[PDB]
RNA sequence: AACUAAUCCUAGCCCUAGCCCUACACAAAUAUAAUUAUACUAUUAUAUAAAUCAAAACAUUUAUCCUACUAAAAGUAUUGGAGAAAGAAAUUCGUACAUCUAGGAGCUAUAGAACUAGUACCGCAAGGGAAAGAUGAAAGACUAAUUAAAAGUAAGAACAAGCAAAGAUUAAACCUUGUACCUUUUGCAUAAUGAACUAACUAGAAAACUUCUAACUAAAAGAAUUACAGCUAGAAACCCCGAAACCAAACGAGCUACCUAAAAACAAUUUUAUGAAUCAACUCGUCUAUGUGGCAAAAUAGUGAGAAGAUUUUUAGGUAGAGGUGAAAAGCCU
RNA sequence: UCUCCAGGCAUACGCGUAUAACAACUCGGAUAACCAUUGUUAGUUAAUCAGAAUAGGCAAUAAUCACACUAUAAAUCACCUAUAACUUCUCUGUUAACCCAACACCGGAAUGCCUAAAGGAAAGAUCCAAAAAGAUAAAAGGAACUCGGCAAACAAGAACCCCGCCUGUUUACCAAAAACAUCACCUCUAGCAUUACAAGUAUUAGAGGCACUGCCUGCCCAGUGAUCACUUGUUCCUAGGGACUAUGAACGGCUAAACGAGGGUCCAACUGUCUCUUAUCUUUAAUCAGUGAAAUUGACCUUUCAGUGAAGAGGCUGAAAUAUAAUAAUAAGACGAGAAGACCCUAUGGAGCUUAAAUUAUAUAACUUAUCUAUUUUAUAGUAUAAGUUUGAAAUUUCGGUUGGGGUGACC
C-alpha cells in the first residue's frame, strides 16, 4: 500500500509535500534504522544541469539573474532561485551568491582558460588546473551528482587530451570528459560542520531516532597452538 | 522384528540371521566362529583351526532364530549333491 | 465483541458509512453537491377511472369457477393469428416474409415496451 | 494496568481486517470462507 | 403416610450392499465496509510436503501417510548406518448375485453423528463448540400414571467411653475385643500419595513355536503348501489416561512496540526566553497502608514525578512468528 | 418540604431498543419498594445539523491578534485558457439511564462549553463488645522507636559522601535504577541516482563505540659524517657485483558546576515512632429482616498425661478425666488449607543462547573450467546454465560414566 511520494513528473518551483519513511520500504519493513519524525518538511525540485537551454533556444551560453537565496530543509547546502529568459528553476548556491547577481551558463570549451567567476558553469575544458569547482557531472550531459553538499569544494587536477582528473572532497581521484560541466567555487554554508546540535531534541527535530541500546581473524593451524 | 507387515500382514524375515546361519532340517543350527578371519598372524594354530570350524548354536539361540526366520526357510530342500544331505537328520538319539 | 450475525445497515457504523434502504434513485448527484432530480426517473401512477365500473373486490358465492387452463404460446396462436392465415391460405395470398403483417415483431429494438429484455416494470 | 479491555471497537477496522473484502482478496482467505461453508457456519465473515 | 428425585421409547444414527452424475429448485438484492438499481478503480493456485516418530541416542535410513486388479509365486529375489527395517516381478488363478433398492448374534438419549445445531455460547480472527425430549384412542376427555426404591433431607437434635463395629446380653448405649481403605515404599504403617457422597460411563488386542480336541493318513489340504507320521481344521495371546516439545498451513498490530498520513490539547504565575522554574488540567507510577476469590485476573486511599515538549492524546493505515518491533528490560506482538 | 454531596450538558466513536406507556410479578436487579425484568402497544420527522463534465497553462515570499519584530526545526483547491452542459430535493443518520472491562464492576474512555441555573444521596432496622481498618485530640518527654525517622508531625529547613553530565527511557502485572538513550568526541564502511538510504552526494550517508571540557603522560617515525657523503635496509645477478630507498599510538587524573521520587550520612525542627498508652467519631462487628458464595471434606461417637515410634499420637500401651447441646472470642495442634515457590538428583526428556562441537551450507561474495555470445590472430572480454574452489547468512544434531559442595586432577 506504500507509493512514493516522488510522482511529480513535471519541474516547478513551487515547493511540493513530502511524505516521510521512517526507514520502511514498500514492503512495511524497517530497513534504515534511526529515522522517525521530525519537522515537516516541502520539496523544492533542484536542477542540477546547470547548462540547461531554455525551450526552443539555441544552445549557446546564456546568463541568468539571482532571484533570492532561500534556506532549503532538505539540504546541508543552501539553494537560489534563479531566473533568465521567461524560466525559473532551483539550484544550488555557491559560497558568495546574492540577490540580483548574474550567472553564466556556457557550452563553449575555451582553447585558452577562461576567468573562473564562482557561481558560473563552464565545461572542465574551459577551466584552467587548480581552480575550485563542485556541483561535477561523472558523464556529460549527466547531470550534478558529485560535491553539492555544503561548504565542498573539488579541485581540478590535471587536464590531457579530452579527459581532466577531479579531487573530490574525499582526496578520491575521479576523471571525466573535458566536456563535462561544473560550477566554479565551493558550495555555500562553508561553516555547516561548526553547528552544535545540543541537546538530544534538536536531532529528533531532524528527523533522527535514537540508536539502540545494545551493547575476527582465525589462526591457521601452525598458529592455532601459539594463538 | 515385524510380526504383521502392512502389505502382506505377514511375519518378516530377518535377514541378517540367513546371512549368517544355517539351519539343518532336524532343528539345528549352524554358524561360524567370530573373528576366524581376524588377526591370524598372532593366533596359535590350534586355536585357529578351533575358529575354522562350523559350530553348533544352544537351545535358546536356536529358539531365537526360528522366531527370527520364517517358515521358508525350516523346510525341506532336495538339493542334487548336498553336502549336508547327512545332516538334516538325527540318528540314534532318545530324549 | 461485535455482532456478527445481524445485517449491516447504515443506521450502524460511524456516520461516513451510509447505505440505501431499497429505494429507486430518482435523480442525479452533480458537481458542486446538488442534487438534481430528473422527472422521467420518478415512476407516474397510471390510475384508470373507475366510474362506471362493475368489478368489485369480492365474487358471488354462487359464480361457478372454470375448469383451470393456463394461457399457452399455442392457444395464443391460435386465437389470434391462425384464423388471419387460414384466410390468406385459402385465398393464397400468403408469403413467408409478411409474417409481420399478422402480428410478428421481427425485433424489439425501438419499440417502447420490449419483452425481451423487459424494459418495463410491472 | 487493569487488563482484559483489548477489543476497542471500531466498524472500519472491523470490516477491513475480517470482512467479505478482505477474505476474498487473497486465496488463503477464500480457503477460509470455504472452510466455513463446508462446516455449515451461519457467518461466513463479518 | 414425602420432598428432592426415579422409571420410559423413538427422534435419529452406524456399517455394508446396490447405484455415477446430470437438482442447477419465484421476484428482487449481493464481490461496494457482500447481499447498496448504472460508469470512478481492473482481474490470476503451487516449484520437491515437512516434522513428529522408529532405530531404545542421532546424523544415511523409518511400512501406511505418498492408491492402480484379487489369490499364489513370497515375506522369496533383491534393497538397507547389510542395523532398525524395506521388498518386487516373471508367471499362474479369477464370468460375481447380475434383478428387481437389500441386509444386521449394529446403537437406543452420558449410547449412536458434534447435532433438537455447526445453533446458543466462547474467541479480534482463523477457530472451538454444548445441553436437552417422554399422558391417552381421544385434552373438542382440566396433563397420565408408576416407584420400602440413589446420594441429600424431613418425619424424629443430643445424653460419660473413644476407626464406631464385633462377641454378646433380659436390655439401644455401659462390659470385653479391636492402630480406616487403596497405592507404594525392604515383606514395615503413627509413613507419603489418592478418595465429600450418589448414579452412569471408564483400561489386555494379534497365532511363529508349543498344548488340547477331531478328519484323513505315507500322505494331508476345495490349485500354488508341508511331509523320513505327517498334514488339515477347531480351541487357546500380548491394557488405559498424562508432558514439555517438533513440523506444515492458516489467523492475528481495535492490546502493546515502532513507524506513516490527517488532526487535537496545554490555565495561572515567574524567567538569563527555554528538552528553564512554580503548579493545575493532563500523562506517569516513587513510597506507605488497605485489598489479597478484591471494586479490580494489578485496584483503592494518601503521598509523590513530568507538566511548550525526546510532551501528551485522537482517527485511519503499515510491519507477522525461520518473523516483526525494541532510547536491550532478551521487553513487547489481544 | 427539609438535610447534605459536587462533573454536568452536548458531540464523536461505540452500542442496537436497554427508549416511552400499559399489563404482569414466573426469570433478571446480588434485598424490598419500584422497575433496568416478562408480555403487548407505541417511537427517532431536516435543502440549513450529519453522511453520500473534460483537456490544457501555472506558482520563490509560513504561523504566532501579523504590525514592529526576531527566529529555526523552515511550516496548506485557487487563478487563467478553451470545450460541454443551460434549472434541482430524492436517499441515509437522529430513541435511551447506552460503550470496553464475564456483572447495574471504587477501573479504562476523545473533543466543545460551562462549575452549579445542571446532576445527585454516604445511613434496610437496631446495638455501642473484642480484634481489625480510618479520622481527630495528647499531661511530662521528644527518635529513648526501628534493620532504617517507616508512618505520622503545630515540621516540610541546612549540609556532605558514592553513582550517573543534564531533561528523557525501561522489566503492562514484585526491580524506575548506578542500566538504556543523550549532546560532544572517536573508529570503521561507501565516489553513487528513479520504491528504503534519497528525489540525498564525503561539511553526505550507514555501522558501532564512548560523558563532555580543559590538563598530563608519549608508542613513534633508518643511522654516521651533515640540500649533502658512507654504513644499513630491500631486491636481484653471481662474497663479489648491479638495482632501489626519498606532530602523535596507548593512556590516565579531573570541567565542577548544575540536576536526581537514585544509594548512604549528619544537624535543626517536628512529632503517639517510642517511654506508655488513652479518649471520641466512622467503618466493621454483634442482634433483627431479605438475599446468599469460596477454598475445603476417607469415615468420625473428633479428650489430658507418661510411654512407644521415623525429632513425630485425639485414635496404639499404661494411668487419668468425663451429663448433653448452642452463642461470642483466642490461634498451641490437626507436618492445618490454597500458588506455575525454594533446594538437590534422575531421564541415552526438552528448549534458548554461545562458539574454537560434528555434519552440511546454488544466503551472499569471489574465482577456475566448460556452455553461449560477440569480436578478435589466436587472444580478449562478457554469461538465463552445469561442474569445481574459496569464503560462511544460516540449518541440523549432541552434551558417556566414576568422582560430600566445588575446583581440580584423575580414573573406565
Ligand atoms: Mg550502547
Ligand atoms: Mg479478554
Ligand atoms: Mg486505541
Ligand atoms: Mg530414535
Ligand atoms: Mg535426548
Ligand atoms: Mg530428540
Ligand atoms: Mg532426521
Ligand atoms: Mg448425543
Ligand atoms: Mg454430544
Ligand atoms: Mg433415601
Ligand atoms: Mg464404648
Ligand atoms: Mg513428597
Ligand atoms: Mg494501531
Ligand atoms: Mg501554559
Ligand atoms: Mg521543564
Ligand atoms: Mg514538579
Ligand atoms: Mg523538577
Ligand atoms: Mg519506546
Ligand atoms: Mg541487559
Ligand atoms: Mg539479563
Ligand atoms: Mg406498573
Ligand atoms: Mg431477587
Ligand atoms: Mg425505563
Ligand atoms: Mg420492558
Ligand atoms: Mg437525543
Ligand atoms: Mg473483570
Ligand atoms: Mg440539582
Ligand atoms: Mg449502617
Ligand atoms: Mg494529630
Ligand atoms: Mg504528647
Ligand atoms: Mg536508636
Ligand atoms: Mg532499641
Ligand atoms: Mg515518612
Ligand atoms: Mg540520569
Ligand atoms: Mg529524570
Ligand atoms: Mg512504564
Ligand atoms: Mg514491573
Ligand atoms: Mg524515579
Ligand atoms: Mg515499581
Ligand atoms: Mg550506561
Ligand atoms: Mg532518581
Ligand atoms: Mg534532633
Ligand atoms: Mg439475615
Ligand atoms: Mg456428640
Ligand atoms: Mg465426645
Ligand atoms: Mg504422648
Ligand atoms: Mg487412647
Ligand atoms: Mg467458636
Ligand atoms: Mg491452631
Ligand atoms: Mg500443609
Ligand atoms: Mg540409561
Amino acid at each position: 500500500k506504500f507509493v512514493s511520494w516522488k510522482s511529480r513528473t513535471k519541474y516547478t518551483v513551487k515547493p511540493v509535500k513530502m511524505r516521510k519513511s521512517g526507514g520502511r520500504d514498500h514492503t512495511g519493513r524497517i530497513r534504515v534504522h534511526g529515522i522517525g519524525g521530525g519537522h515537516k518538511q516541502n520539496y523544492r525540485m533542484i536542477d542540477f544541469l546547470r547548462f540547461r537551454p531554455e525551450k526552443e533556444k539555441a544552445p549557446e551560453p546564456f546568463e541568468e539573474k539571482v532571484v533570492v537565496v532561500r534556506y532549503d530543509p532538505c539540504r546541508s547546502a543552501d539553494i537560489a532561485l534563479v531566473a533568465g529568459g521567461s524560466r525559473k528553476r532551483w539550484i544550488i548556491a555557491t559560497e558568495n551568491m546574492k540577490a540580483g547577481d548574474t550567472i553564466l551558463n556556457s557550452n563553449h570549451i575555451g582553447r585558452m582558460a577562461v576567468a573562473a567567476q564562482e557561481g558560473d558553469a563552464h565545461p572542465l575544458g574551459a577551466l584552467p588546473v587548480g581552480t575550485l569547482i563542485n556541483n561535477v557531472e561523472s558523464e556529460p550531459g549527466r547531470g550534478a551528482q558529485y560535491i553539492r553538499a555544503a561548504g565542498t569544494c573539488g579541485v581540478l587536477l590535471r587536464k590531457v587530451n579530452g579527459t581532466a582528473i577531479i579531487q573530490l572532497p574525499s582526496k578520491r581521484q575521479m576523471q571525466v570528459l573535458e566536456s563535462c560541466t561544473a560550477t566554479v567555487g565551493r558550495v555555500s554554508n562553508v561553516n555547516h560542520n561548526q553547528r552544535v546540535i545540543g541537546k538530544a531534541g534538536r536531532n529528533r527535530w531532524l528527523g533522527k531516532r535514537p540508536n539502540s541500546g545494545l551493547w575476527k581473524i582465525r589462526p591457521l593451524p601452525p598458529m592455532k597452538s601459539y594463538v | 522384528l515385524t510380526y504383521c507387515s502392512t502389505r502382506k500382514g505377514k511375519r518378516k524375515t530377518v535377514k541378517s540371521v540367513v546371512h549368517r546361519f544355517l539351519r539343518l532340517h532336524s532343528g539345528l543350527w549352524l554358524r561360524r566362529k567370530a573373528g576366524y578371519k581376524k588377526k591370524l598372524w598372532k593366533k596359535s594354530t590350534a586355536r585357529k583351526k578351533r575358529l575354522r570350524e562350523f559350530v553348533f548354536c544352544s537351545k535358546t539361540q536356536s529358539k531365537l532364530l526360528d522366531k527370527m526366520t520364517t517358515s521358508f526357510w525350516k523346510r525341506r530342500n532336495w538339493y542334487a549333491g548336498d553336502p549336508y544331505q547327512m545332516y538334516h537328520d538325527r540318528t540314534n538319539l532318545r530324549v | 465483541g461485535a455482532d456478527r450475525m445481524s445485517k449491516w445497515t447504515s443506521k450502524r457504523g460511524p456516520r461516513t458509512f451510509t447505505k440505501s434502504r431499497g429505494a429507486k434513485k430518482t435523480g442525479i448527484y452533480t458537481s458542486d453537491r446538488k442534487f438534481v432530480q430528473i422527472k422521467e426517473m420518478v415512476p407516474e401512477f397510471v390510475v384508470p377511472d373507475l366510474t362506471g365500473f362493475k368489478l368489485k373486490p369480492y365474487v358471488n358465492y354462487r359464480a361457478p369457477a372454470g375448469i383451470d387452463t393456463p394461457l399457452t404460446a399455442k392457444a395464443l396462436f391460435q386465437e389470434t393469428v391462425a384464423p388471419a392465415i387460414e384466410k390468406d391460405f385459402k385465398e393464397g395470398t400468403f408469403d413467408a416474409n409478411n409474417l409481420e403483417k399478422y402480428g410478428f415483431e421481427p425485433t424489439q429494438e425501438g419499440k417502447l415496451f420490449q419483452l425481451y429484455p423487459k424494459n418495463f416494470p410491472r | 494496568r487493569a487488563r482484559g479491555n483489548e477489543y476497542q471497537p471500531s466498524n472500519i477496522k472491523r470490516k477491513h481486517k475480517h470482512g467479505w473484502v478482505r477474505r476474498l482478496s487473497t486465496p488463503a482467505g477464500v480457503q477460509v470462507i470455504l472452510r466455513r461453508m463446508l462446516k455449515g457456519r451461519k457467518s461466513l465473515s463479518h
